[PDB]
């Protein structure tokens, strides 16, 4: 098919909220049930 | 010449009408016959 | 009335011969006998005495039908 | 390049007529380009227009003329290049011009075509820089030694008067008369612009210097004028003429109805041997009794 | 001719520098229009000038657009600055770079922000090259008050109006300042239902709050000033035979033989 | 001789090439002499790919045995090798071989020949190939780095191929004039030429898109974010698959672009894209930067990156991004909430005020990205009441855009079904 | 020629025109 | 509109199998 010259040229699906950088989940719970 | 150039444009336009024009009525032939 | 309708398309169309059999090819193959018999009148009015060609191809044909 | 024509149309805008002259200039100049901006403030040119002009009145129409073609609104674009007048200038090269000469063509056509069956005295009247531009493509025709295709224009636009004109003002008289004859009998449909023409066709026929009587008589068929075709058979059987006599008395026959044919012989009753032969040649019955004997 | 058409030319216009570097400037500049006619503007892709006669006419444009601004003659202020642009933008290579060219280009944008074209904004910024965006301060500080504009501080836009790279950015503060009043109101019309009184004057700074009462004599949504102001509560039916007319639309475009 | 074995096997391509040229040839003189004033586009079809195996004894040899009919304009040919149709689209193959050998000066010479020819021979089937030829000068000229009489003379062509009732060339025309105004950063007449012309509905597809893409920089450069961000979503579904990756590269990056402006996030699929991971990554890390919310990570990276945003040109939009950052922080936390307070926003959102907050999203309002209302007698914003958006027109008007559009394929369809008798 | 070419072409289609709407009549009474 | 959509995929399937067709045909006479 016609060809666009003219203008200069994991094995997963992630997701955005991955990259998201943030504390273990376990010390997340830790700290709420330690202020709780 | 300047008229040459007016019928030249005329015949040209009138020509693509009739050329679609024929297109279409043979596909409704084909339809017709059907 | 159809039949009679064709042959005088027919007699409309007789001066330029070769333009009728554009018209009455469509109607020639017709599911309206009536209507196939004014198809073939009016190509003969039309083309009478001109020796067309595509007139005759459409004729023959015609000439073989099975209705009378 | 320049790249932008707001200072122009800003120069325009003004209210100095000194300025404005070469504004307007500068437009014309570069509305080749920039007609994309200058749509939209085309109306300060229409305004501009619509005045006392010094000039403007003049060249103004020529621009708004040239932005409404780059638009596409023709009929709009075509009052305003007739406004323009003498800047028109027909005779160049442009395809502006081109367009626009033909956009006159055609609604001048449309004009004649659909005034001349209506009554004599409620006919739209015409626009006369209008009639002077299709006039003056007449002559460039005419000029350029393309007396074919003038008797077409003339034809698509119903004017009797140049058709005649440049029929007759051109070479090979007896071949743009048959051409002439051909598109009148053949393609041409109304029948009253059909009658007009053949008539223009068999006076010109009359004038010639050895005038084809048999055209003539065909017209003279085609128009049903027993009395004139009987006129002319008693003037060539006056002049020592039988030949051409006798073969128009025959093509009458072949051709023209049988009320057509009483109504010549009647014509021809109201040396006179030949009228008598005449009378019987138009009876018919030498023709019969040739093809009965054939 | 041509050269004492040019000395002249120059000798005019040094003198209208030496006149001021009102109305009368108004005449002289007409004069210096006029002259520059029987001259030419532009060169147009065919003349080729290459004067140091039009970069002269590039200045006496740029004076006279000085001369509006101190008018406040809207009209001839955006006549001479889309001249300018035209001059600056078109002929970058032929002339040389004029210092005294992106303090009116930044004053263009002021203007452009106070009379509410964002979009011919963005294109002449768009325009403009990309470095003096950040490293001038006179195209720079029109960009931080749109900035600050479309971003929504209007109190810290207010407060940015106390900074002026030039005194050329005069009344122009004064417009965009009505502007940003016309962006508060535009809140209060379609958000803030029920709207109070104090808290429309603190929000939206008209005048003296005797003089509180602009806005509402003007633009007037029929405020009904019930203590509250309410305001005005400023803010089911089958339409048969619209959708009717679509159905048969569909009958018809299924019926069609095409 | 391995050299000459392979010169053997090149010469034996060059004869398959030359029949290919032969079929296309009569495939012009088939459309010219019969009805259907097409095939020349399936001449074309295979233009590129003709296009890239040309070689320099090909195009010689076709120029010493071609062109015998009449005239002899192949001495403009022979000397740098060392009919209706057909003339044109051999002397096309000519002139992109001479590009490909990157000769722009006798490359522009021979395609003013070209535009001459074409301009003289008011034909009606030759229009396809004067485009295709006008995209090639457009191109010549842009490698010749002049791009200026090519407004001029383009702007021409495109009032005579307007003028005259043609698609293809008026498509092909209008893509050129706006890529050289989007080149030169005439944005303000791109806006007024694209607003007072119309598309031709029935264009080829590949300018279709081009169309579109420009269109949308127009827009949304103008401020117009939907309109843009629709119109270039439309231009990336439009354009072709497995090419064109540059293209994709650039449409990609703008609608990124401009849905981040928008206040929405993109689809990591897009990135995760194989074919523009890389040439992306920037805009991945720009979008991290914005979802965060990190006013530092969106300098460094600015900083890190301005060099690709010369590239493409993105500045304005780039800091309207900042503005559609706060924008996208108020429209997620008007999204994942129903009656939060003011003190609430200032507090999430790390604005200095509620005022400054409230100013914010009534700016919301403006932008119609939270379309919610607001209350300051008791502080904070409420937000529409959602409805069961069933017992309403809205699903009759979606389906009657949908049911529209299918009749109108039906209908497109069946109009160009064909008979060749 | 031209001329002549010119009005044998516009009746050309007016005639296809006029036999394009008999076979979309006709068509329509076949499907009855 | 389901109905709809239908139609028209039916359509433009007969108008591939009518292009497939006329394009055999005309490499037929051809060759």
């Amino acid at each position: 098919d016609d060809e666009f010259e003219e203008f200069p040229a994991h094995v997963w699906e992630d997701n955005w909220d991955d990259d998201n950088v943030e504390d273990d989940f376990s010390n997340q719970l830790r700290a709420e049930l330690e202020k709780h | 010449s300047g008229l040459r150039q007016y019928y030249l444009s005329k015949i040209e336009e009138l020509q693509l009408i009739v050329n679609d024009k024929s297109q279409n009525l043979r596909r409704l032939q084909a339809q017709r016959n059907e | 009335v159809r039949r009679a309708a064709v042959e005088s398309l027919g007699f409309i169309l007789f001066r330029t011969p070769e333009q009728c059999p554009s018209v009455v090819s469509l109607l020639s193959e017709s599911y309206n006998p009536h209507v196939r018999y004014g198809a073939a009148m009016a190509l003969g009015i039309c083309c009478a005495g001109t020796g067309n060609k595509e007139a005759i191809n459409l004729l023959e044909p015609m000439t073989n039908d099975p209705v009378n | 390049m320049i790249t932008s024509a707001a200072g122009i149309i800003s120069l325009l805008d003004e209210d100095e007529p000194q300025l404005k002259e070469f504004a307007l200039h500068k437009l014309n100049a570069v509305v080749n380009d920039f007609w994309a901006e200058i749509s939209e403030s085309v109306d300060k040119i229409e305004v501009l227009y619509e005045d006392e002009g010094f000039r403007s009145r003049q060249f103004a129409a020529l621009v708004a003329s040239k932005v409404f073609y780059h638009l596409g609104a023709f009929e709009e674009s075509l009052n305003y290049a007739l406004g323009a007048g003498d800047l028109f200038n027909v005779n160049d090269n442009s395809e502006y011009v081109e367009t626009i000469i033909a956009k006159c063509i055609d609604h001048y056509t449309k004009q004649c075509v659909e005034n001349a069956d209506l009554p004599e005295g409620e006919k739209k009247p015409i626009d006369q820089r209008l009639e002077g531009i299709v006039n003056k493509m007449f002559q460039r025709c005419l000029d350029d030694h393309k007396y074919k295709q003038a008797i077409g224009i003339a034809l698509e636009t119903r004017r009797l008067d140049v058709f005649e004109k440049t029929i007759l003002e051109s070479n090979d008289v007896p071949g743009m008369l048959a051409y002439s004859l051909k598109l009148c009998m053949s393609l041409m449909q109304n029948k009253q612009f059909r009658n007009k023409v053949l008539r223009v066709l068999v006076k010109i026929y009359m004038n010639l210097e050895k005038p084809d009587f048999i055209n003539v008589c065909q017209c003279l068929i085609f128009l049903d004028d027993p009395q004139a075709v009987s006129d002319i058979l008693e003037k060539l059987v006056k002049e020592d003429n039988l030949l051409m006599a006798y073969q128009i008395c025959f093509d009458l026959y072949e051709s023209a109805s049988q009320q057509f044919l009483s109504s010549v012989i009647q014509n021809l009753r109201t040396p006179k041997d030949q009228t008598l032969k005449m009378i019987k040649i138009l009876s018919g019955e030498m023709a019969i009794e040739l093809h009965l004997q054939f | 001719t041509s050269g004492a058409v040019l000395q002249a030319a120059t000798g005019m216009y040094e003198q209208l520098k030496g006149e001021w570097n009102l109305s009368k400037c108004g005449e002289e500049l007409g004069r210096l229009k006029l002259v520059l006619l029987e001259l030419n503007f532009l060169p147009t892709t065919g003349t080729k000038l290459t004067k140091q006669q039009l970069i002269l006419a590039r200045d006496i444009l740029e004076i006279g657009a000085q001369w509006s601004i101190l008018r406040k003659d809207i009209p001839s202020f955006e006549r001479y600055m889309a001249q300018l642009k035209c001059y600056y933008f078109d002929y970058k290579e032929q002339l040389p770079e004029s210092a005294y060219m992106h303090q009116l280009l930044g004053l263009n944008l002021l203007f452009l922000l106070s009379q509410n074209r964002v979009a011919e904004f963005h294109t002449e910024l768009e325009r403009l090259p990309a470095k003096d965006i950040q490293t001038n301060v006179y195209i720079k500080h029109p960009v931080s008050l749109e900035q600050y504009l479309m971003e929504g501080s209007y109190n810290k836009v207010f407060l940015a109006k106390g900074n002026i790279p030039a005194e050329s950015y005069t009344f122009f503060i004064d417009i965009l300042l009505d502007t940003i009043r016309d962006e508060i109101a535009g809140c209060i019309e379609k958000a803030y239902e029920k709207i109070l009184f104090t808290e429309a004057t603190r929000i939206l700074f008209f005048n003296t709050p005797k003089k509180m009462t602009d806005y509402a004599k003007k633009r007037g949504w029929v405020l009904g000033p019930n203590n509250y102001y309410s305001f005005a509560s400023q803010q089911t039916t089958i339409p048969s035979t619209e959708l009717a007319k679509q159905v048969i639309e569909y009958a018809r475009q299924l019926e069609m033989i095409v | 001789t391995a050299a000459a074995a392979a010169e053997h096997s090149q010469r034996e391509l060059d004869t398959v090439t030359l029949e290919d040229i032969k079929e296309h040839v009569k495939q012009l003189e088939k459309a010219v002499s019969g009805k259907e004033p097409r095939f020349v586009l399936r001449a074309l079809r295979m233009l590129p790919s003709t296009s890239r195996r040309l070689n320099h004894y090909v195009l010689y040899k076709a120029v010493q045995g071609f062109f015998t009919s009449n005239n002899a304009t192949r001495d403009f040919l022979l000397p740098f090798l060392e009919l209706p149709e057909v003339e044109a689209y051999l002397q096309l193959l000519v002139v992109i071989f001479m590009m490909n050998s990157k000769r722009y000066k006798e490359a522009q010479k021979i395609s003013d020949d070209l535009m001459q020819k074409i301009s003289t021979q008011n034909r009606r089937a030759l229009d396809l190939v004067a485009a295709k030829c006008y995209y090639y000068h457009a191109r010549v000229y842009e490698f010749l780095d002049k791009l200026d009489v090519v407004r001029s003379f383009l702007h021409a062509r495109l009032r005579t191929a307007t003028l005259r009732h043609d698609a293809d060339g008026q498509a092909t025309l209008l893509n050129l004039l706006l890529r050289n105004y989007l080149h030169y950063s005439l944005y303000d007449q791109a806006e007024k030429l694209v607003s007072k012309s119309v598309f031709p509905e029935q264009a080829n597809n590949n300018e279709w898109a081009r169309y579109l893409y420009y269109t949308g920089r127009i827009k949304a450069i103008q401020l117009e974010y939907s309109e843009a961000r629709r119109t270039m979503t439309n231009a990336l579904r439009k354009a072709p698959q497995h090419t064109a990756v540059g293209f994709k590269q650039t449409v990609h990056k703008l609608l990124i672009v401009v849905e981040l402006l928008l206040g929405e996030i993109p689809d990591r699929l897009q990135f995760r894209q194989p074919s523009l991971k890389r040439s992306l990554m920037p805009y991945f890390l720009l979008t991290q930067a914005v979802r965060t919310g990190n006013l530092a990570k969106f300098n460094q990276v600015l900083d890190q990156f301005g060099e690709k945003f010369q590239a493409d040109g993105t500045y304005t939009l780039i800091i309207r991004l900042r503005h559609n950052v706060i924008k996208t922080g108020v429209r997620m936390i008007s999204l994942s909430y129903s009656r939060i307070s003011l003190a609430d926003i200032a507090q999430k959102l790390q604005l200095d005020s509620p005022e400054d907050a409230e100013f914010i999203v009534a700016k919301a309002i403006r932008d119609g990205v939270i379309e919610a209302s607001i209350n300051h007698e008791k502080g904070y914003v409420q937000s529409k009441e959602m409805i069961d958006i069933y017992s309403t027109r809205e699903p009759q008007l979606a389906f009657h855009q949908r049911i529209s559009f299918c009749l109108d394929i039906h209908n497109m369809s069946v109009k160009a079904m064909r008979f060749p008798p | 020629d031209l001329y002549s070419r010119y009005k044998k072409l516009q009746q050309e289609l007016e005639f296809l025109e006029v036999q394009e709407e008999y076979i979309k009549d006709e068509q329509k009474n076949l499907k009855k | 509109y389901l109905a709809s959509l239908i139609r028209s995929v039916v359509a433009l399937h007969n108008l591939i199998n009518n292009k497939i067709a006329n394009r055999d045909a005309e490499k037929k006479e051809g060759q």
